[PDB]
């Protein structure tokens, strides 16, 4: 097991800079759940 | 209205470029076709210092590049440097041009050289340390080309003579970073890098939280 | 008002307080899953940040 900042770059961080990038560039209507969705529907790329 | 953000990346302009030139697929490489023409990056800055390379990836004989900064207004279809909105970098015996007016300052570039822009916009524009535009030549400061320059927004700029082809760095990685000014590089100024600093500062700020900091 | 926001103003607004506290959850269980328990915790969570 890493340290925290290690930790997180491994596992959530690349996928969560992706969804952050598409909330951003759309702005779209329920961010925490078209995040939340994204991460989802993105999962295996990543996992 | 949404905000108006521009390119995620700093890439070469989709149309603010003369249409005669040859821009790659990824938008950082760029071929020359006949006479000078131009063509600007997708951001540009209006204050702080900041930075970008161009390598000389082919400059056949009988080619060459006008490489630096423009303003908005800079013809697209004049070699950089042409008029009051732009300041450049000649290959050919490394001349400087603004308003046309060429003057010594380097010696020249060539292909496999790559090449540093540095600039620099005061907050304060009249107790300031003064704006200056600096080029580097494989790692070497080469001087103060231009100071007390035309205040505006400046973008970084190509122009080519011929079929020759460069290659634009905005950042972060830079082949040759400066070791005597500091900089942000033209990258931070798209909108992805702005994600990826808030990003970053939510990780430090996590960090904090669960291991604390010695 | 809010689609006019510059880029980070923006996700100050919208997702960074729950992912504050999300990724701290995150760090400290380290779960299996962590993608989908990041995914998960942003629903269950929604409310107190919407």
């Amino acid at each position: 097991s890493l340290p925290t900042r290690a930790y997180l770059d491994q596992t959530v961080v690349p996928i969560l800079l992706q969804g952050l990038a598409v909330l951003a560039k759309e702005r779209p209507p329920n961010p925490i759940e078209f995040l939340a969705s994204y991460l989802l529907k993105n999962k295996a790329q990543f996992e | 209205a949404t905000y108006a953000m521009g390119s995620m990346r700093v890439l070469l302009a989709l149309h603010d470029r003369a249409p005669q030139l040859k821009i790659s697929d990824d938008r950082l490489t760029v071929v020359g076709e006949k006479g000078y023409s131009m063509v600007r990056a997708s951001h540009g800055v209006r204050k702080g210092a900041w930075y970008f390379e161009i390598t000389v990836d082919e400059m056949p004989p009988d080619t060459a590049a006008r490489l630096g900064w423009s303003q908005p207004l800079g013809n697209l279809q004049a070699p950089l440097g042409y008029d009051k909105f732009s300041y450049s970098w000649r290959s050919k015996k490394g001349t400087k041009f603004h308003q046309s007016i060429g003057k010594h300052y380097s010696s020249g570039y060539g292909q496999g050289d790559v090449l540093g822009f540095y600039i620099n916009l005061p907050e304060d524009t009249i107790s300031g340390r003064g704006s200056e535009i600096i080029f580097y030549k494989n790692g070497v400061n080469q001087g103060v080309a231009y100071k007390d320059i035309f205040e505006g927004v400046y973008f970084p700029a190509i122009s080519l003579y011929k079929s020759c082809t460069v290659s634009i760095n905005f950042g972060p990685c830079f082949k040759y970073p400066p070791k005597d000014l500091t900089y942000r590089p033209m990258s931070d100024m798209g909108w992805g890098a702005v994600v990826e600093h808030t990003l970053a500062d939510v990780l430090y700020h996590v960090e904090t939280e669960v291991d604390g900091r010695r």
